[PDB]
């Protein structure tokens, strides 16, 4: 909206072109991560933790 | 499970989440009868329009609650005029005789 | 509409509508090619059948089924029945500001009182809390009021 | 906004045109790589409105400022997206067809108005036997079924003097041709 | 086996004999405990009384 | 003798409603008219076409266009384009050589200039004139036109047909419907005179006091007869032979149209045969049949019996084309272009054979290696093949919860997002209030807070009547002081939400 336009042009803060869709624990749940499994296609470089 | 506001379905425009915040409590026909029995017309009207389907109504009344004003500006539920469109698409001219 | 996996999800009417237009278009072509009237007759039969399956698949002697092989849902099937608009989305609706939970006895209660979990009441009364926090000044910002509530 | 009553009637074809914002001409839904509504298709943005708030398809007119305008490049109107939910289209049928609700109801309303057994209507509609819309000759009466070879014979004696047709064109001619005051008073 | 007969001769069986192992379908196997591992989830098919 | 069994059938049907049965009864009425029958039917067609050819041939000026537009297409110093592909192309019972065109057009124009001489000599249809017209027609008979221009020319003939008919209808209306003149005497007088108002005043000469009462429409009767004449002098071709040519072309067209019907109605069964190797692909059986039937109509149009080949081969080729092309044009919710459909089917076939060779479904690397195209397009096409799933499918096993009940509308605004942006609006209003009038106004018009549109620097410079960057300075100053913490604290907080 024009007002966000003014806000970002005053404090000089344009939002990044990358939105976050990170996986997070569902609300009301606690716990202890006991296992992580990473699956990658055959043809994509494996990141460090994989 | 609890819910103040969240996801809304696509066609009918009525409460239905589920991923984290689930869909709202269904207020079926029997409960509509119970409120009609009590004579509570305003609780019924808000449970039909501004709590469920009335889009302008639902957002306007969230704004009113945040302001500290508890009042309702109800319109017409989405499901009703979705029904009007679906009946009209059967080649049957149903309208609303305005004043 | 696109589902998560990249697949799409369509209301059956689209399929039904498609038939009509397809058949209608074929008819618009046959009348130009001056087809043998047996073929034009068959096309008109199928056009009538497609419109009928659109308006009411059941009432139509044979119900058109899609790739699922279960019958398509016509226009009349959406405003009709227990699952129709009337009985399911117009007399009884899903409702905001509503939760549910297991019940137990509060034998210390008075007749006009019900226990209510703190978490459930916090989630149900959330906009009221936002307005009150803004009013007290504890949160001059709705955005930070949400932060305080969380 | 407030209304008082709700009226149902029958939708005149002129009225169905009056509701519509444009004729649907193709069975195409959306594009397969761009996933954007195709012209004249079932989802066309010219007919049923724009896909995003205040944006034509080609992005020429792309802000609130240019609301109400029809982008000449793509024909879209710059308006809210909610009007994908309120605008209707219309298919111009290339041959009249029977409304099944008013024919296959238990008390057929077409069959009562005309007073023609539902079997005879189903035979005419399914393109199975003719029917006399109107005959100047006296031996043939209105609403009299003429099977195919019987039609051929009847054509042989007189020909133009009697009008017999097949299908929903015939039934529309029958419904259109009766006069309601006269049958009302005779009955 | 594909046997091809000649239609001129009465039963001229040896016009073509063609034997080849073919692959048709995969069939799930039962675990040692009466279950199937279908799509990673363990399923049971219950008997039917008809 | 098939309708005499259908009579009993329809009198004793089991209340049938299936269009398959109704069609299959009616396509079964007409019997297989093939082999000798087909050749006879094919001759009835070419005879109708040749009658139409001759009927065009007696009219000279249409041939003029033949040489006219050709001289048009040759007009641009070199051409072999669509228009030339549309001219004669005499089929001797490739690359176009214009020398042949000149060779075959020189004698045509020679006949043009030699036949007209005797048309005026001693009579319009003189014996020598008639013989030369017949020679012209015989020479023209071997010019088998390409269908597109041939249909254009028969259009140029039937337009004159219909304008003659419509002018006659208009005059018939204006005369009979108003003045109530008898058509019996009209027919004979019109055949007799056809050119002057001698018959008009002649029929009026018979006492008929009503025939006197035409003065108010006298200035219209012979004025419309003026146009009726002008038609004839424009054609320059007498009305009786116009009617003769009209009847010839009508009968010629009706012959061919009648002949093609037997071919189509006989090979309907062939259509049904090919259409049945195509079911379970999105289009219903009778949809595949009706596309086959259109393909069969094309095959009948393009069939040439002189080749000596069986008709079913050609028809099969066209019918399979129409069916398999429609099953690709339709039968998909999200239309896939035809060539992409073909590539998908290539992948399906190759996947089958690799599946049975290996014993595993091939990976896109091996599949790309086999099909000879990069893995990028392999994976693209694989993603394309998916068709929309149904919304009313039962994600609950009972008929309780369908898929469409779980589809969120992800376009709505989550209410508490800064109080549907109201809080930001209020806070901005407050902060701009603390600024001087000119700064506030220009700041608003620039970004647009509560303004009609977002006036650009140029526009706002126009508004305050300063054609310079004073506005830019002003905006810089304003933005500057609204970062100063003491001035903006509440506003700064929403940013880092």
């Amino acid at each position: 909206t024009p007002e966000e336009k003014l806000l970002r042009a005053i404090f000089g803060e344009k939002a990044s072109d990358v939105k976050d869709s990170s996986l997070r624990v569902p609300n009301g749940v606690s716990g202890t991560v006991i296992d992580v499994q990473v699956f990658t296609r055959d043809g994509v470089e494996k990141d460090k933790r994989a | 499970h609890a819910r103040s506001t969240g996801s809304y379905s696509l066609v009918t425009q009525q409460p239905l989440g589920g991923k984290a915040q689930f869909g709202g409590q269904r207020f079926g026909e029997m409960e509509v009868w119970a409120l009609e029995a009590y004579g509570a017309a305003y609780t019924l009207q808000e449970m039909l329009t501004v709590k469920s389907d009335d889009v302008n109504g639902r957002t306007k009344m969230y704004k009113n609650i945040v302001d500290g004003n508890h009042q309702m500006e109800p319109g017409m539920p989405e499901s009703f005029n979705v029904l009007l469109k679906e009946i009209r698409s059967l080649g049957i001219n149903i309208e609303l005789e305005d004043e | 509409v696109p589902l998560d996996g990249g697949r799409f999800a369509t209301s059956d009417l689209n399929d039904l509508y498609r038939r009509v237009i397809n058949r209608n278009n074929r008819l618009k072509r046959l009348l130009d090619l001056a087809a043998p009237d047996i073929i034009v007759r068959n096309e008109k039969r199928m056009l009538q059948e497609a419109v009928d399956a659109l308006l009411d698949n059941g009432r139509r002697g044979r119900a058109i089924t899609g790739s699922n092989k279960r019958p398509l849902k016509s226009l009349a099937d959406m405003i009709k029945g227990k699952q129709g608009r009337f009985r399911q989305n117009l007399l009884g609706k899903r409702v905001d500001y509503s939760g549910r939970s297991v019940i137990t006895v509060g034998p210390y209660l008075r007749l006009h009182q019900c226990g209510l979990p703190k978490k459930m009441a916090l989630e149900l009364f959330k906009p009221f809390i936002y307005g009150k926090l803004e009013l007290r000044g504890l949160a001059t910002t709705i955005k930070a009021a949400k932060k305080m509530v969380e | 906004e407030e209304f008082d009553a709700i009226k149902i009637a029958l939708a005149s074809p002129d009225m169905i045109r009056s509701w519509s914002f444009g004729e649907v001409k193709k069975p195409e839904t959306i594009n397969y790589r761009t996933f954007k509504p195709e012209r004249d298709g079932l989802f066309c943005a010219r007919i049923f409105g724009p896909v995003k708030d205040y944006e034509c398809l080609c992005g020429k007119y792309k802000r609130l400022k240019h609301r109400g305008v029809i982008c000449e490049k793509c024909g879209v109107e710059v308006t809210q997206t909610k009007v994908r939910r309120e605008r209707m289209g219309h298919i111009e049928l290339a041959s009249p067809t029977a409304h099944i609700w008013f024919l296959k109801s238990l008390p057929s309303r077409i069959g009562l108005l005309l007073d023609m057994p539902l079997r005879d209507i189903e035979r005419v509609l399914y393109f199975e036997s003719y029917v006399v819309i109107e005959g100047g000759m006296t031996n043939l009466e209105r609403q009299q079924i003429l099977t195919e070879e019987q039609y051929l014979d009847a054509l042989e004696e007189f020909g133009d003097e009697f009008d017999a047709k097949m299908g929903a064109e015939a039934i529309q001619a029958l419904l259109k041709s009766m006069d309601l005051e006269q049958e009302c008073e005779q009955l | 086996r594909l046997v091809i007969y000649e239609r001129e001769a009465p039963e001229g069986t040896v016009k073509d004999i063609k034997e080849q192992e073919v692959y048709m379908g995969e069939i799930p196997l039962m675990t040692d405990n009466g279950t199937f591992v279908i799509n990673g989830t363990e399923r049971v098919i219950v008997s039917q009384l008809h | 003798a098939a309708a005499q069994v259908l009579s009993s059938v329809e009198s004793e049907i089991g209340r049938t409603t299936d269009p398959v049965r109704m069609y299959m009864r009616e396509m079964g009425t007409v019997e297989l008219l093939t082999r000798e029958g087909e050749i006879d039917i094919a001759k009835r067609i070419e005879d109708g076409i040749n009658q139409v050819q001759c009927s065009v041939a007696e009219y000279p000026e249409a041939i003029t266009y033949l040489l006219e537009q050709y001289d048009r297409v040759e007009a641009e110093e070199a051409r072999l384009s669509d228009l030339i592909t549309g001219f004669v192309d005499p089929n001797a019972e490739n690359s176009i050589d214009p020398e042949l065109a000149r060779e075959k057009f020189a004698e045509l124009r020679a006949q043009y200039v030699v036949t007209r001489d005797t048309i005026k000599a001693k009579g319009r249809s003189h014996a020598t004139a008639q013989e030369e017209i017949l020679k012209l027609s015989e020479v023209f008979k071997q010019f088998r036109l390409v269908p597109k221009q041939f249909d254009y020319l028969v259009n140029s003939m039937r337009v004159m047909m219909d304008r003659v008919r419509t002018q006659e209808r208009l005059i018939m209306k204006l005369c009979v419907e108003q003045c109530k003149m008898p058509k019996k005497n009209f027919i004979t007088l019109f055949t007799g005179n056809e050119t002057s108002d001698t018959w008009f005043n002649a029929a009026i000469a018979m006492n008929k006091p009503w025939s006197e009462k035409l003065h108010d429409v006298s200035e219209e009767v012979h004025r419309a007869l003026q146009k009726l004449q002008q038609i004839e002098e424009e054609t320059g071709l007498t009305i009786e032979q116009v009617k003769d040519i009209n009847r010839r072309m009508s009968i010629g067209e009706a012959k061919a149209r009648r002949a093609k019907k037997e071919m189509v109605e006989a090979n309907l069964r062939l259509v049904i045969s090919i259409a049945k190797k195509y079911t379970n692909r999105g289009l219903q059986f009778l949809d595949l049949i009706q596309e086959g039937n259109i393909g069969l109509m094309k095959a009948v149009d393009k069939f040439e019996y002189r080749r000596g080949y069986k008709f079913s081969t050609y028809a099969t080729w066209w019918i399979r084309q129409a069916i398999t092309r429609s099953i690709a044009d339709q039968a998909r919710t999200i239309r896939i272009p035809v060539h992409m459909i073909e590539t998908i089917n290539k992948l399906n076939r190759i996947s089958r054979q690799m599946l049975q060779e290996m014993g595993r479904e091939p990976t896109p690397e091996e599949l790309a290696e086999r099909m000879l195209m990069p893995e990028d397009k392999i994976r693209k096409v694989l993603k394309i093949a998916k068709e929309p799933i149904s919304m009313e499918t039962p994600i609950g096993d009972d008929e309780d919860s369908h898929l469409g009940d779980f589809i969120e509308d992800t376009t709505l605004e989550l209410p508490l997002d800064s109080a549907t942006t109201e809080s930001l609006r209020a806070a901005t209003h407050d902060v701009l209030a603390g600024l001087t009038a000119r700064e506030a106004k220009v700041l608003r018009m620039r970004f647009g807070i509560d303004m009609n549109t977002d006036y650009t620097l140029e526009e706002v410079g126009k508004q305050f009547d300063v054609t310079r960057e004073r506005i830019r300075q002003i905006e810089a100053k304003a933005l500057r002081k609204l970062r100063h913490p003491s001035r903006s604290e509440v506003l700064r907080s929403f940013l880092d939400d």
